[PDB]
């Protein structure tokens, strides 16, 4: 995550590394929901245009890591996957619209002081935290700078606003879309930020004044280049698609 | 469902390095 | 770089979890 | 090591174990026998039949061991090779002559109460010792069976007699040499033990009962099979290829 | 030079498991 911080130990426990297993190394980020679904970007599965397409083998699911590297021996949990299902609209060929993936665990998580499930929304709560000038907060171990292509050694955590619907689209040239959102300070606002290259699937995370839980908002999907001014990065809309989340895990 | 509440935060009762923040940007 | 294994960071060692 | 036992935590200070860098996996043995110098078999190295042929760029060379496959992250110390050496008169071609190379390492070896060097023989250690009767010991973490091609979770330890010059020829149709020796039980003294496949390099040593230091005496060098009614381990002659050890070591 | 002198045995001048074959072996 560029222009973030250290992340603080047991400070994010629904964070997953999906693991890509030849050649050994990261692919994307993920959420633990619950003790045997995980969410994540669904471009980090399929993507026919770079040729990008894995199975429930090619991919290893790591949870309740810190260090991006060394293999925490007894604290780090290692899964595999079950099932995967991407959302059927989701739109590889134009603009990444509907970026949501659902893999099952073959087996239920253990969880530690380090394992744990972060909250979905409701309409209800949806519906007040998600507004511009509200701050999110992203996590991951991509990309640093836009470009160095480097990694962090350890979890980065960094809290962005969540900017405004014409802010964004004006932002880009890409079609936004109801199922996406954008975050970040603007080119003035004297604060830098943003996730970037190999944070897809990772949490974007609120916490709730009221009932005080973590909730999940957003599901880092795209972005144009890195911490670049006066241009922000998109979020997968969970809510929005928090019926078909519904859905599939229900039979 | 006991979702969204982090054992070594929100259970010991404690808050981390930024959270604040966040809190402070809702209203 | 293989079966069962796990990439550690220290010589990049396999370990065989 | 075949019909051999579980090595007991700190039984074999020099041993060394070489790894493959990729794909990861275990090569052969080696014995530390000073700080910086590593003694194993040639045709770990150089096995031109087989397209065998490696560098002091493939090899990482693995000290201070127990688990085989468990990166035992805070006993053992991974080195790489900063030149390696193998007898000019090492005989591929025809019964293994000389199975003998040295690889000496960039930086010396931290001694632990896991990492300590073994002693090389005297004219006259290496004399009154090597008499067939006596038992030597040899471990590795090669191949359990002739035939499962299986492995071993820790070290194996395994005791041997010393065979005479004679039997060992008549025991094999190769070509013996003085820079040979066989060791193991006749078929008729019911006890068993071999070493085997991914077993070359390691050390076969023999403890002293005058000065009682461990020396090593052979190394494991060929066979034919493991573990076969009457059919001997061939070790390599170290008292005897001893100058050259000497020699190398200058310079 | 300190060579063959085991620490966890020879020096806590502790015998493993089998050394002791091996001597009966020699003589
Ligand atoms: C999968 C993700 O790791 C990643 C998002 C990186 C986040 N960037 C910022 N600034 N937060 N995604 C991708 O690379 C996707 C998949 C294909 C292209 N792409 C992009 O983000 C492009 N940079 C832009 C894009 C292309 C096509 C459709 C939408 C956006
Ligand atoms: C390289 C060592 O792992 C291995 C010997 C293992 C111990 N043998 C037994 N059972 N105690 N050496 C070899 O594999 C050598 C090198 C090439 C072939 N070879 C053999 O041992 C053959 N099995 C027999 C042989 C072939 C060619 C020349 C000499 C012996």
């Amino acid at each position: 995550i560029v222009e973030g911080s250290d992340a603080e130990i047991g400070m994010s426990p629904w964070q997953v590394m999906l693991f890509r297993k030849s050649p050994q190394e990261l692919l994307c980020g993920a959420s633990l929901i619950s003790d045997r679904w995980v969410l994540t970007a669904a471009h980090c599965l399929l993507y026919p245009p770079w040729d990008k397409n894995f199975t429930e083998n090619d991919l290893l699911v790591r949870i309740g890591k810190h260090s991006r590297t060394r293999y925490e021996r007894n604290i780090e949990k290692i899964s595999m996957l079950e099932k995967i299902y991407i959302h059927p609209r989701y739109n590889w060929r134009e603009n990444l619209d509907r970026d949501i993936a659902l893999m099952k665990l073959k087996k239920p998580v253990a969880f530690s002081d380090y394992i744990h499930p972060v909250c979905l929304p409701d309409r209800e709560t949806a519906a007040s935290l998600l507004q511009a000038g509200y701050k999110g907060r992203v996590t991951g171990w991509g990309n640093l700078k836009e470009t160095w292509t480097g990694q962090p050694s350890v979890l980065q955590v960094v809290n962005l606003p969540i900017v405004e619907r014409p802010v964004c689209k004006d932002s880009t040239r890409i079609r936004i879309t109801d199922n996406m959102f954008c975050a970040g300070y603007k080119p003035d606002e004297g604060k830098r930020g943003d996730a970037c290259e190999g944070d897809s699937g990772g949490p974007f995370v609120m916490k709730s004044p009221f009932n005080n839980r973590w909730y999940q908002m957003g599901i880092v999907s795209w972005g144009e280049g890195c911490d670049r001014d006066g241009k922000y990065g998109f979020y997968t809309h969970v809510f929005r698609l928090k019926k078909w989340i519904q859905k599939v895990i229900d039979q | 469902a006991d979702c969204g509440l982090r054992p070594l935060f929100e259970k010991k009762s404690l808050e981390d390095k930024t959270e604040r923040e966040l809190l402070e940007s809702y209203i | 770089e293989c079966p069962e294994g796990y990439i550690l960071d220290d010589g990049f060692i396999c370990t065989d979890i």
